[PDB]
């Protein structure tokens, strides 16, 4: 895609239809959200992005395998579930890559809706990212000026993109979710303590529902009722969401919109935004050894499509 | 010249296009094939300078420094090797390059014909130097002492600048040898006071002038071993060269002016070499040491008799070797202990005596001990200065002391007394060090047999 | 080589660089005096060109 | 090796034979004009 | 020259010296413009008529079609700043510095 | 112009009392044209507080231009050579020790000495030589 | 040692 | 304490590179004022064509 | 590490021009260049009056 | 200014007919070898740009920008010889055409002339 | 094992041919610099039989 | 950079109305026609310092 | 904006600067300069923000009063001589009315005020084009009527742009307000010769276009506005880095770079007409230009900043889009000295 | 106040992985050719050949020529009674005196 | 780094922050007269060379006769036991 290709005539409109409809699904911790996002995007014909984690980007990129955590990432989920207060800010370092690696995805998001015109289920977006980084403020995990931070990047990368169609809040009672964590039997993951739980569910019911409630419809359901997938997509396909943005875009923001998500370099400009804080702020010497590192990895080195080692061919004329 | 230019820009490529392992190598075979094929300038015929074509010509003065430079980059290389291992490849062959485009950037300047290019190579000489200091320094003051090395040195060339294109205007030609010819005296006006001025403080900031010198040892300090080593065996000598060429249009006028200029230097050396009495770095000690000696040739040309200008030559040569040598032994210290105070390393000879023996050996060239070049030219200049003046002998002889103090004085503190008890890092020379030192000694004891070579035109 | 050869080529070069130095001294002079007085090929700014002028019988006998 | 088809992937052969085509144009018009050049200059100035 | 030259170059002046000197408003310097060009358009009239250049006397207007391409884009600019501030006030124009 | 001409036309190191004022009018005039730059792009408080700053730069100024003029047409005038630079120098020096004094600082004041002197004498040496500032395009 | 490399203070006061 | 300070790395280092430096960073601070106004800098457009009227005709 | 920062960076950033810094600056930088200027100069003017007086001997001095 | 006033200049003319007369420039002209040099350093930016091997990616490409850089230049150096040759013909022709303005000196042998010396004692 | 060798160690012929390459623009410039071949006051003699040049 | 396409391609885009001399309608003559003429007149391809 | 309108809106531009640089005719000149004007307001906001908006207020209000003082200058030349044709012009006080108007299209100070501000607000791309494109038509106004020119006012506001320009952006840690210091300064130096030669001018122009563009590109492809986001490209694109730190040494006039050839030339000229003090002066005040590309090359790529975790994620991706003229505008910025004597293709 | 590694430990003695380690490179291979080289090109090759080169260099300088030329002179003009050295150097009658 | 010196100290604060920064006894540290030399900080020690420092004494640096840690003379490099001595007189 192209100024040349809107020129041709190329319009998003017209590719867009009812299949069209970035739907996400959210909740707190083991609420079974990807069960029924899962069941919702097969049930509707639409694409099921699993949630982002540290390696989404490793998985959009080269071999799609994951790499080493020093070269991607830095950060460990597992270090902050058994040692949330540690002095090495592992856990804003974690919340930051995570709303990088969700900003990438929604970005991924939109450029497959408006490139096929399918619709997208995402399990959580950037809009509902916030809700861990308040959860950690209120647990005392970050500091405030790491909020700081959070809010400068969101304010200035989030709204260039337009939010969800339909937003599906599958709600499960935090006790019933400490239960849940339990008998999955995750180590690090059962030491998460009620009241950071308690803590995401607030930030969630008291600001993320409200404020998509006035964008647009959102459907919360409990744990039962979103175990009835076929019911939940009924529901969504008898959803009348009149107001909100997407009506209102036409050709020339789809274009704009298109042009931006396709460069994720652009995507992510601002994710790197010159704020030093000490957790996020990485030394010269471990920079520099980390991006070699980074290079001697195969398929690396140069531009995708010219690494010979990873076999690419016939470079001298590509 | 092309015999010299082109294999030195042929290095870049070889550099580039070798394998990692092989750089270094390559490069030292390839500068000291370079250095032996720039040997055959030396032969110069007595009358006439040996002019190779419109561009470049070459006489008695050019020829050594061309000689110096040559021999000067594989030193340089063999040098910087130990502290670029960490280096990405990529980073130590962009080291490489700037050693090359400096090489290249002063042959063409010693051999350029014409002064508006000789102005444009030896400003074009700042870019590969400022990129070293301020990308390969190991400390923080680096920055700071590329800006100054940048701003003195351009502060004095842009009416250097202004004077060549007015000279250009007025005479015609900027070529040496047309200029030399002509060569019509000036006259005790304020504009030829003023193009006067022009002309030289330039080059007086090149050689570090009392006064114009601060940048010398902020550069010298904060520079990584190979840049200290050109800095002081080309880049100073670069100003000594321009001033001699230069000084030909400015006949009569020389007289008045040289008087604040003169003074200047001949009480700057005591003061710098009575600050290298105090100083607490070893670099820093070295830098003023090479203040003070370029004192004495900014003396000797501004005398302008014969006697002075081979004395000059003979200086500059002989003092680049002697500096380059000193920041190398000093460079060792400083890789085996990191830190450059003179005081923490003590009672080395013990320790290492062979590097106790090259210090020796270069403290008493630094001090002029005869039959050294060093001594020739420092006893040419004071000759001349006699003649000059026979007052000037009062300072000269002051001067001499005073280094002798201080290089002696740098010898016992660092390679006498009882070793550092905890300093516990100290090992065995490596073979590549004391063979940088063997290079800079012994071409310095040979030329003492066969003197003419260095010994400049008017010989 | 002989002497003679570097005798030849210093000739060579001092009299193409002496006749450069002349040529650009008397180049500055000429564009001097071209600028100075306009009589030259030099510094000949435009003027309105003769042919615009229309000089067919105009509406009025007195023009 | 990528998850992504490369973007150039396989050369692509009709710009390679655009941009090789235009290079030997060029170096045969350029030929072609120096030696009429020369010609011209010889009958000019004799 | 006649005294009518006098009096429409310095009405002209009288409007530069005006649009230089703001107070608060935009809407009073944009007058200044379209009052310049008012001078403008006078003195090319004036002139052109003077000196029977018949082919001319379409100069001034062109120059009043330019003039009120100037306007139309000093309104259109002036309507953005009052929605981005809710006043003309020049003031406002304060976020690009030196 | 007419005030340079005025300055220029009196010989150097006669009629002191004229030069002096020719120097002070020159010094006004940058005065008040420094005046009226920093009133418009650092605007005043109230108009007194302009016509206070408006009167302390063409007082600097007027103080700078008469205290030049005078020491370097006295200095002519004892030393009795007119066209050395020096006096020039002297004058100009003066002048920046009038500059550090208005501003109250030594600083200035040296520097000021400095500066103005060498500019000074380079000024009469233009004079003396015919160096040309702006050049008529005669190529 | 290594080289001194510009920390978040001498970054902070560009 | 004269050599090694009061003159090297005090006097000659005030005189040429520390005062030049100074008067360029006021200067520099004069001339980015850092206010941007329309009306202020549109004073002085009026203030230089006055002046330019005068001394050049 | 105080002692060499003390002696070699701390210097001018705790340095202020007062008059006895000033004073003494002035005295041990320009007047022995002044000293210096006033003895050679007097010499040379000397020297160059006795040979213009043909009244200097440099019978055999031909290597100047 | 200077030359753009000369009479008989065709506007927006690259190399005029009588330019046909100068000699062509070679085609190993120094400086049309300097010209491919310049194209060859270009397609090795692009090619470092693009994160390509930097001296073996895209050959066409680098032989596209040599051409290029080569063709150019060939002209350029044309025009330059031709302009330079116009200013010669110029200044030889006003120096006939004024010979007053441009006389003839009387020429000395140094013996003839007296030049001062200033000796360096 | 050739092959090898050459395919990794080329590069140590850029320079001596850079040398010579040196030496024959070199002997080039002579080439254009020779107006006063034996034209001079001091070294112009006639050409000794054989001779077409004194290469000067 | 006064790129004179007009005289290159024999173009007449606005040299008709930059003098009051040239061809006007209906052959209306300006009120300093004359005037006009002889100074172009005199002042043709001596250029302009030798017409001033 | 949609595509088709932009390349129009781009189009007109150009098409006015080309009326400008082909008319023979006052009022068509004029006209250029108005379509100029109406073409590039929007272009100037083609990213809708309230700096953008500022932006283009402030370039109109400059501009508009710049035509206005314009076409009065033509009138009183019209009054005076009865003459349409971009010539001498007659009267000195229409003479000294014109150059006041196209100093402040070009900037020159001190109608500088209104470079930084405008370049500031507007989008990296916008400020190229306002430049390198909008620096043509004043020019080339100026050069055809250079013989008017009185030498003294032009030489003044040239050396007042140098001045202003070396003395602005030794305070600035913008990168598009440093672009905007440098560019009134170097149309200062253009300045200084167009009474003695222009065909320097017209080099110097070539030069500056060359070397903003590679400038402007390289920002745009690393996108940073700011001096640390110039400083977290060493951890992405090192090369960008280092080209950029060549142009700035080579915008600095550092020799053997090709920056050095314009203030090489300019001293020559001004020198042949004697004019030695003002050379002087400004290549002196050119080190304050020098100090801050120096600074910014410090902070860029000769020293290695410290950089964020989240930049691990760029280095999997590479840049879409590819800027193609970018690697001959480095070259020609930086390697075209030893070829000055192509200067007499222009000429 | 950043993460950044530990300061690398003083650079591992080349000692340590290989006893005779000749400096110069970490690989034993690379240390033992590139002293090799060194210690050729520069002692072997440059120093001494040169020096022998230099020390056999030509006397273009026109030592012995000069010696020889003096020589002569001084055997004619004494045999003649010419006085050794003219005092004047170029011949009075070609100088034409103002 | 707090370690360097800094400016002179005007404040009882300063002074005792000093004093503790160089090692040194509250009352023994006693800053050099401020007066523009560029001193500063640096405390005033006694001019004492380093030969009439006990001999025996077993100190860290035997040579020079300094201990670890110890503030370092201003002029210590002057008061080697090599260079200018101060030891007492008998006459």
């Amino acid at each position: 895609y192209g100024p040349l290709a809107f020129v041709l005539g190329e319009r998003t409109t017209r590719k867009l239809t009812e299949t069209s409809k970035v739907i996400t699904v959210d909740g707190n911790i083991c609420s079974g959200k990807g069960r029924l996002a899962r069941e919702i995007a097969e049930k509707l014909g639409l694409r099921h992005f699993p949630e982002a984690g540290i390696h989404y980007a490793d998985s959009t990129t080269g071999d799609g395998k994951p790499l080493d955590v020093q070269l991607s990432g830095n950060c460990s989920l597992e270090k902050f579930y058994d040692d949330p207060k540690s002095n090495d800010g592992n856990s804003y370092r974690l919340q930051s890559w995570l709303y990088a690696s969700r900003l990438l995805q929604y970005a991924d998001a939109l450029e497959h809706l408006l490139s096929t015109g399918q619709g997208v289920v995402l399990e959580r977006s950037i809009y509902s990212d916030f809700v861990f980084l308040e959860a950690m403020y209120r647990q005392g995990f970050i500091r405030k000026q790491c909020v700081e931070h959070y809010n400068e990047v969101k304010k200035v990368t989030a709204c260039e993109y337009l939010p969800p169609h339909v937003v599906v809040y599958v709600d499960v009672p935090v006790p019933e979710i400490q239960s849940r964590i339990q008998k999955k039997g995750n180590p690090h993951e059962m030491k998460i303590t009620a009241a950071y739980l308690q803590d995401i569910e607030n930030a969630y019911k008291k600001t993320f529902l409200p404020e998509m409630s006035e964008k647009c419809e959102v459907l919360q359901y409990s744990a039962r009722e979103a175990e009835d997938a076929e019911k939940v997509v009924e529901d969504i396909e008898y959803l009348k969401c009149d107001k909100g943005p997407w009506p209102d875009q036409d050709d020339r923001t789809f274009h704009r919109l298109r042009m931006l998500v396709q460069n994720k370099l652009e995507v992510l400009n601002y994710t790197t935004i010159p704020v030093y804080l000490p957790e996020i702020t990485i030394g010269a010497h471990q920079s520099d050894r980390v991006f070699q590192k980074f290079t001697e990895l195969p398929g690396r080195k140069y531009s995708p499509g010219y690494n010979e080692d990873v076999g690419d061919k016939w470079i001298w004329l590509k | 010249m092309l015999k010299i230019i082109i294999p030195t820009t042929m290095l870049l490529p070889m550099t580039w296009m070798s394998k990692h392992n092989m750089i270094w190598i390559n490069a030292t075979v390839h500068s000291l094939l370079i250095s032996l094929i720039s040997l055959s300038l030396l032969n110069q015929l007595g009358e006439n300078s040996l002019n190779f074509s419109l561009t470049f010509f070459s006489d008695s003065l050019s020829a050594p420094l061309l000689v110096l430079t040559t021999w000067l980059l594989p030193l340089m290389l063999m040098a910087s090797q130990s502290h670029l291992s960490k280096e990405t490849t990529t980073r130590k062959k962009l080291y490489i390059t700037m050693l090359i485009l400096l090489q290249l950037f002063l042959i063409m300047t010693f051999t350029a014909t014409e002064l508006i290019l000789f102005y444009i190579l030896f400003e074009a000489t700042l870019v590969p130097t400022l990129i070293i200091i301020t990308r390969w320094g190991n400390q923080t003051e680096r920055l700071n002492a590329g800006l100054y090395f940048l701003f003195y040195t351009l502060a004095g060339s842009l009416p250097l600048l202004v004077a060549l294109v007015y000279i250009q205007n007025t005479t015609g030609s900027l070529n040496f040898l047309i200029i030399h010819y002509w060569s019509h005296p000036l006259s005790n006006s304020w504009s030829n006071i003023f193009m006067w001025l022009a002309c030289i403080m330039a080059f007086m900031v090149k050689m570090p002038l009392y006064g114009l010198h601060l940048w010398l040892p902020k550069a010298h300090v904060e520079a990584p071993i190979a840049g200290s080593m050109v800095l002081a065996a080309v880049l100073l000598k670069l100003g000594g060269y321009g001033m001699m060429r230069i000084t030909t249009i400015l006949n009569p006028l020389t007289n008045y002016m040289a008087y604040p200029f003169l003074m200047l230097s001949m009480w700057g050396m005591i003061m710098t070499s009575s600050i290298c009495l105090r100083q607490t770095d070893l670099k820093s000690l070295i830098a003023y040491s090479s203040v003070s000696h370029m004192a004495l040739v900014i003396v000797a040309i501004m005398i302008q008799t014969p006697w002075s200008f081979m004395g000059a030559t003979a200086l500059m040569i002989a003092h680049g070797l002697t500096s380059s040598m000193l920041f190398c032994l000093a460079n060792t210290n400083y890789e085996r202990v990191h830190s450059r105070t003179m005081i923490l390393a003590r009672g080395l000879q013990t320790l290492l005596p062979l590097m106790a023996t090259w210090w020796l050996m270069a403290s008493l060239t630094n001090l002029a001990l005869p039959p050294s070049i060093n001594l020739i030219g420092e006893l040419f200049i004071i000759t001349a200065s006699f003649s000059w003046s026979n007052i000037t002998i009062i300072l000269m002889g002051m001067n001499m002391m005073i280094t002798a103090l201080y290089s002696l004085y740098m010898l016992i503190t660092t390679q006498r007394g009882k070793y550092t008890h905890h300093i516990n890092n100290i090992k065995a020379s490596f073979t590549r060090e004391n063979a940088l030192m063997a290079l800079h000694i012994l071409p310095l004891l040979l030329l003492t047999l066969n003197p003419k070579m260095i010994l400049g035109p008017l010989y | 080589d002989g002497p003679e050869k570097n005798y030849e080529k210093t000739m060579a070069i001092l009299q193409i660089e002496a006749e450069k130095a002349e040529l650009r001294l008397k180049e500055l002079e000429v564009r001097r005096l071209m600028r100075a007085r306009g009589d030259g090929p030099w510094y000949q700014y435009p003027t309105i060109d003769k042919a615009l002028i229309d000089h067919s019988p105009k509406t009025t006998p007195d023009n | 090796f990528y998850i992504r088809e490369p973007p150039h992937g396989s050369p692509d052969w009709l710009k390679v034979g655009l941009t090789l085509g235009t290079s030997v144009f060029l170096w045969i018009y350029l030929i072609k004009q120096h030696k009429e050049d020369v010609l011209e200059y010889k009958r000019r100035n004799g | 020259m006649p005294l009518v030259y006098m009096n429409i170059i310095m009405a002209f002046a009288i409007a530069l010296a005006g649009l230089l000197m703001y107070r608060s408003h935009l809407m009073s310097s944009l007058l200044c413009l379209e009052g310049m060009m008012l001078s403008l358009f006078i003195m090319s009239t004036l002139i052109i008529l003077n000196t029977h250049f018949t082919l001319a006397n379409m100069m001034p207007i062109i120059l009043l079609v330019f003039a009120a391409c100037e306007a139309a884009l000093g309104l259109s600019l002036l309507v953005m700043v009052s929605n981005t501030y809710g006043t003309d006030y020049v003031q406002n124009l304060n976020l690009l510095q030196c | 112009k007419t005030l340079l001409h005025k300055y220029s036309d009196i010989p150097e190191g006669t009629e002191c009392h004229r030069k002096a004022y020719a120097s002070t009018s020159i010094g006004g005039a940058t005065g008040l044209i420094v005046s009226a730059y920093s009133i418009a792009l650092k605007p005043p408080a109230s108009f007194l507080e302009g016509v206070a700053r408006t009167g302390r730069y063409t007082f600097t100024s007027a103080a700078i231009g008469a205290i030049f003029g005078l020491t370097s047409c006295i200095s002519a005038q004892v030393r009795e050579k007119p066209d050395d630079p020096l006096n020039y120098f002297i004058g100009g020096c003066a002048g920046g020790l009038t500059l550090g004094a208005r501003t109250r600082s030594y600083g200035i004041g040296a520097a000021a000495c400095a500066y103005m002197g060498l500019t000074a004498a380079l000024v009469k040496m233009g004079q003396l030589e015919g160096w040309q500032v702006f050049a008529e395009p005669k190529v | 040692a290594r080289q001194w490399q510009p920390d978040v203070e001498w970054a902070e006061q560009f | 304490k004269s050599a090694s300070s009061l003159l090297d790395l005090i006097w000659l280092e005030t005189i040429l590179p520390k005062t030049t430096s100074f008067i360029q960073m006021k200067m520099s601070i004069m001339v980015s004022n850092q206010k941007g106004l329309i009306k202020l800098y549109f004073l002085s457009f009026l203030i230089t064509i006055m002046i330019s009227m005068t001394l050049f005709n | 590490i105080r002692w060499t920062y003390a002696r070699s960076a701390n210097i001018y950033p705790n340095f202020r021009p007062t008059p006895k810094t000033s004073l003494l600056g002035a005295l041990f930088g320009i007047g022995p260049l002044f000293f210096w200027y006033y003895v050679f100069k007097t010499d040379r003017d000397k020297k160059e009056k006795l040979i213009q007086e043909g009244k200097l001997d440099q019978t055999f001095n031909i290597s100047y | 200014t200077m030359m753009s006033g000369r009479p008989g200049r065709v506007p927006l003319q690259f190399l005029p007919n009588e330019a046909r007369s100068l000699p062509p420039p070679k085609l190993t002209d120094p400086r049309l070898v300097y010209m491919g040099f310049l194209g060859y350093c270009s397609g090795l930016i692009d090619n470092a740009i693009r994160r390509r091997p930097v001296v073996s990616a895209g050959l066409h490409r680098q032989l596209l920008y040599v051409t290029s850089f080569v063709f150019f230049g060939y002209y350029l150096l044309k025009r330059q010889d031709y302009m330079y040759a116009l200013r010669d013909h110029d200044m030889f022709a006003y120096v006939k055409s004024h010979p007053e303005d441009f006389p003839e000196k009387d020429k000395k042998t140094y013996g003839e002339i007296l030049e001062e010396f200033h000796p360096v004692r | 094992n050739v092959l090898q060798i050459v395919r990794d160690h080329w590069v140590h012929i850029l320079v001596p041919v850079g040398f010579v390459f040196g030496c024959y623009l070199d002997r080039r410039s002579d080439e254009k610099l020779t107006a006063f071949r034996n034209k001079s006051l001091l070294f112009k003699r006639e050409l000794r039989p054989n001779e077409e040049v004194t290469w000067k | 950079p006064f790129f004179d396409v007009q005289k290159r391609l024999g173009l007449d885009l606005d040299r008709w109305m930059t003098i009051q001399s040239a061809e006007q309608p209906h052959k209306i003559p300006g009120r300093c026609h004359a005037f006009e003429k002889e100074w172009i007149e005199c002042a043709h391809g001596i250029g302009g310092i030798r017409a001033e | 904006m949609n595509p088709i309108i932009y390349t129009t809106l781009i189009m007109t531009v150009m098409s006015g600067t080309m009326l400008v640089m082909i008319s023979s005719h006052w009022l068509l000149i004029w006209i250029g300069f108005e379509m100029n004007l109406l073409a590039m307001i929007p272009v100037l906001m083609k990213n809708f923000n309230p700096r953008a908006t500022e932006a283009a207020t402030k370039y109109f209000l400059t501009q508009a009063t710049a035509s206005m003082m314009l076409m009065m200058a033509i009138i009183i030349n019209l009054l005076y001589s009865g003459q349409w044709t971009i010539t001498k012009m007659f009267n000195p006080v229409a003479m000294t009315m014109m150059t006041m108007a196209l100093a402040m299209k070009l900037g020159l100070s001190p109608f500088h005020f209104w470079v930084p501000e405008v370049t500031q607000g507007i989008s990296l791309q916008a400020g190229l084009l306002l430049l390198t494109w909008q620096k043509l038509a004043p020019l080339s106004v100026l050069c055809q009527i250079s013989q008017s020119i009185n030498p003294n006012l032009m030489l003044t506001m040239a050396m007042l742009s140098i001045l202003i320009g070396g003395w602005g952006g030794l305070n600035q840690t913008q990168l598009r307000k440093i672009m905007a210091y440098s560019s009134i300064a170097h149309m200062g130096w253009m300045t200084a010769v167009l009474p003695y030669n222009t065909t320097m001018t017209i080099l110097n122009l070539l030069i500056y276009i060359t070397m903003t563009l590679a400038m402007f590109m390289l920002l745009i492809h690393s996108s940073a506005t700011t001096t640390l986001s110039l400083s977290h490209t060493w951890n992405k694109m090192p090369v960008i880095t280092s080209l950029m730190m060549v142009t700035l040494l080579s915008m600095g006039g550092l020799p053997p770079l090709s920056g050095f050839m314009p203030k090489w030339m300019i001293i020559q000229e001004m020198t042949k007409n004697e004019s030695i003090i003002m050379p002087t002066l400004m290549a002196m005040t050119a080190l304050l230009n020098l100090y801050f590309y120096m600074r910014l090359a410090y902070s860029s790529s000769l020293t290695m900043f410290p950089s964020t975790n989240n930049m691990k994620m760029k280095w999997q991706f590479e840049h879409t889009k590819q800027m193609k003229l970018l690697p001959t505008m480095i070259v020609l910025s930086t390697l075209v000295l030893p070829m000055t004597p192509a200067l007499s293709s222009l000429n | 106040i950043r993460l950044q590694e530990d300061p690398d430990p003083e650079d591992e003695n080349l000692y340590e992985k290989n006893p005779d380690s000749h400096g110069y490179d970490k690989d034993p291979i690379v240390d033992l050719w590139n002293m090799r080289v060194v210690f050729f090109f520069g002692f072997s090759i440059v120093l001494v050949l040169g020096s022998t080169f230099v020390a056999y260099l030509p006397d273009y300088r026109m030592q012995e020529w000069a010696r020889r030329e003096a020589e002569r002179l001084v055997k004619y003009r004494e045999a003649n009674g010419l006085p050794l050295m003219e005092s004047n150097c170029f011949d009075p009658n070609k100088i034409q005196l103002p | 780094k707090d370690m360097f010196p800094g400016p002179y100290p005007k404040t009882p604060e300063e002074r005792a922050a000093a004093a503790k920064k160089y090692n040194m006894r509250v009352e023994d540290y006693e800053p050099y007269p401020d007066d523009g030399m560029g001193y500063g900080d640096y405390p005033k020690l006694p001019d004492r060379s380093q030969q009439e420092r006990d001999p025996w004494y077993d100190w860290d640096h035997p040579d020079l006769r300094l201990n670890w840690g110890e503030p370092i003379h201003w002029d210590l490099d002057m008061y080697i036991r090599n260079r200018v001595d101060t030891s007492p007189t008998p006459v």
